[PDB]
RNA sequence: AAGGGCACCACCAGGAGUGGAGCCUGCGGCGCGCGCUACACUGACGGAGCCAGCGGAAACUCCGUCGUGACGAGGAAUUCCUAGUAAGCGCAAGUGCGUUGAUUACGUCCCUGCCCUU
């Protein structure tokens, strides 16, 4: 029961599969603690911490990227994980969960939803 | 837990408060009315690397975290243009150095230096009638902030040139000296002189 | 120093001045009674802090 | 005894700026300084520069300042400021040439090359620099213009009032006559030193003397 | 004479420079313009990490080693300029491309110009 989105920046792109599972988070076939501009790191933890890390218990996020500079990818996958997550809750859980995640993200930033 | 770990110092500090690199935004107040609304410390952030656009409208630049504003101003003289990652590193370090040298929120320390730096009355180049005479204008809170940041970074950068120090350091020096006021700071010295000049044109 | 903070009411719409410097009618914020004409240097819209030292000055076209 | 330069913005010190100095090269096919002895004939023919050609005054002043104890003690730097708007920094250890003929040669060379370099060292002895003088000055520096028509002061007293971290910059008109406004745009006030008109050099000794007294220099 | 307007060949507030050296190259003449290479620790060297677009690149990141040991950062002048831009960076192609990525302006008619109407 999958859904997919993609996120964009300057000259890079990222595609994110969401389907339900044991709760892991992957980038290019790697767990997310090893994404290495190393100071922008928490910048990609931001769709986890703005929501609360219980939502990521039952889902699974495969992510792979192409191109762009070494900032572009990070901005790309934070956008892509946000739109994928709100997509999943929209299609298989209640509408109001979709509302809380949407307004919850939108108050923090705007880049997460519009490229 | 989830399939791909994610550390303790991550899980915690993160979802609880939304601290800085790891410093708290709550409890830093802009010790100077006026200047609030312009020193942005109220919407917290993990890194001074906002990818926003503060150029399209006239005052949007105020909604920019003063930390990241400080860190942008770091990145200059041609050779350092665009090198934010460097700046972000410098900033991170500085904050640490500042905290080692006074506990405190170094971000409170930063704010203060910006707080007690802005001039009150700047001088305009009135006509004069040839041998021009400057006239004692008051200055805007956005300029106060703008110029402050300017001063402290040009201070650190040019402040500690040919020496045995790092910008992180000389920025901590310039921010600490200014976040207290004790004539040891190139920005405080400059402000007090711009101002002494203003009382002269009155 | 007896510093006094003020709030802009009306930036002037038609003026006469040297460039850069603009004249502002300020409400006085300790009382609401006093209102002054003053001169600012930086770009200024309504509703903000003004730092005052010299308290009357009643300035004119500059 | 560390040599003082504009790069140092903190040390308390006395700075003299010889404003309105008459330095100008002259072509003839060789170069020399425009000066009232050689060129009074020419100057008049053109009908100008009447006493706009007094480089000797500058020369006099320089000897007078550098020869002073306050210089020997390293608490003084000098700057020049030409009629034509050229600004010079003078390294305090420079043993300026004793005679005007030899002075001229060197000022002609300084003006054409913008600096004078020690044959062994890489620090300059004289250097043309960019205006305004107020960039190169110490951060906390009191600035005054010497003037016959200004309130007379006792320099020793005038100096003891300076913040322990505050320098003093004096502008002298290195010239035979003229309004003393060659620096109105930079200075905090103007002061007289005597009830008698002085020459630039004398103003300069007088002021050095005074600082020397107050700053305990023998 | 009057009232409006527009403009960094205007002003109000900065950036990047140019005008300095040698050389390359064009122009003049018998001085001028575009450039290249330059005068470290915000670096250099060694590992290591490792990311483009137009048709596993470099800057960069981390961990280490080194430790301050003509031209010494450019006169009077003066050009251009408001976001993925300036600058930095390298890449393909015979001008384009992307990577890193800003400070300042978005204002006015005080000045110099022009325009309109009276």
């Amino acid at each position: 029961p999958s859904v997919q989105t993609f996120g964009k920046k300057k000259s890079a792109t990222a595609v994110a599969h969401v389907k339900a599972g044991k709760g892991l988070i992957k980038v290019n076939g790697s767990p997310i603690t090893l994404v290495e501009p190393e100071i922008l790191r928490f910048k990609v933890y931001e769709p986890l911490l703005l929501v609360g890390l219980d939502k990521f218990s039952n889902i699974d996020i495969r992510v792979r990227v192409t191109g762009g500079g070494h900032v572009s990818q990070v901005y790309a996958i934070r956008q892509a994980i946000a739109k994928g997550l709100v997509a999943y809750h929209q299609k298989y859980v209640d509408e109001q969960s979709k509302n809380e995640l949407k307004k919850a993200f939108t108050s923090y930033d705007r880049t997460l939803l519009i490229a | 837990v989830l399939a791909t770990p994610i550390p303790e110092e991550v899980q915690q500090a993160q979802t609880e408060i939304k601290l800085f690199n790891k410093w708290s935004f709550e409890e830093v107040e802009v010790k100077d009315a006026s200047l609030v609304d312009y020193v942005q410390v109220r919407q917290p952030i993990f890194v001074a690397h906002t990818a926003g656009r503060y150029a399209n409208k006239r005052f949007r630049k105020a909604q920019c975290p003063i930390i990241e504003r400080l860190t942008n101003s770091l990145m200059m003289n041609g050779r350092n243009n665009g090198k934010k990652l460097k700046a972000v590193r410098i900033i991170k370090h500085t904050l640490d150095i500042i905290n080692v040298l006074t506990d405190q929120n170094p971000i409170q320390v930063v704010v203060d230096a910006i707080t007690n730096t802005g001039p009150r009355e700047d001088t305009t180049r009135v006509g004069g009638g040839g041998a021009a005479r400057r006239q004692a204008v008051d200055v805007s809170p956005l300029r106060r902030v703008n110029q402050a940041i300017a001063l402290l970074t040009i201070g650190a950068r040019e402040a500690a040139f040919r020496n045995i120090k790092t910008i992180a350091e000389t920025l901590a020096e310039e921010l600490i000296n200014a976040a207290k006021g004790s004539s040891t700071s190139y920005a405080i010295k400059k402000k007090d002189e711009l101002e002494r000049v203003a009382k002269s044109n009155r | 120093t007896p510093v006094t903070l003020a709030k802009v009411i009306k930036v002037l719409a038609r003026t006469g001045s040297r460039g850069g410097v603009t004249q502002v009618r300020v409400e006085f914020l300790e009382d609401t009674s006093r209102t002054i004409v003053r001169n600012v240097k930086g770009p200024v819209r309504e509703n903000d802090i003004l730092v005052l030292m010299e308290s009357e000055r009643e300035a004119r076209r500059l | 005894p560390p040599v003082l330069t504009s790069k140092d913005k903190i040390t308390k010190r006395m700075i003299v700026v010889l404003a309105m100095a008459s330095l100008e090269t002259h072509k003839i096919d060789k170069y020399v300084l425009l000066n009232c002895d050689d060129h009074q004939g020419l100057l008049k023919k053109m009908g100008r520069d009447i006493s706009e050609a007094r480089p000797d005054i500058t020369h006099q002043c320089l000897l007078t300042l550098l020869d002073s104890p306050i210089n020997k003690a390293g608490k003084l730097q000098v700057y020049i400021q030409t009629s034509r708007g050229i600004l010079i920094e003078v390294n305090p250890t420079v043993r300026i040439p004793r005679t005007f003929k030899r002075f001229s040669g060197l000022m002609v060379q300084l003006l054409h090359k913008l600096s004078i370099r020690s044959v062994n060292s890489e620090e300059k002895l004289l250097k043309v620099i960019k205006n305004p003088i107020t960039d190169h000055l110490p951060t906390k520096c009191r600035k005054v213009t010497l003037s016959f028509d200004a309130p007379v002061i006792r320099v020793q007293d005038y100096i003891e009032k300076l913040d322990d971290d505050e320098s003093i910059c004096v502008f002298v008109g290195a010239m035979a006559r003229g309004k003393d406004n060659f620096a109105d745009e930079y200075v905090d006030e103007k002061v007289g030193l005597s009830n008698y008109p002085l020459s630039a050099s004398v103003a300069c000794s007088k002021f050095c003397h005074g600082a020397e007294d107050a700053w305990n220099i023998l």
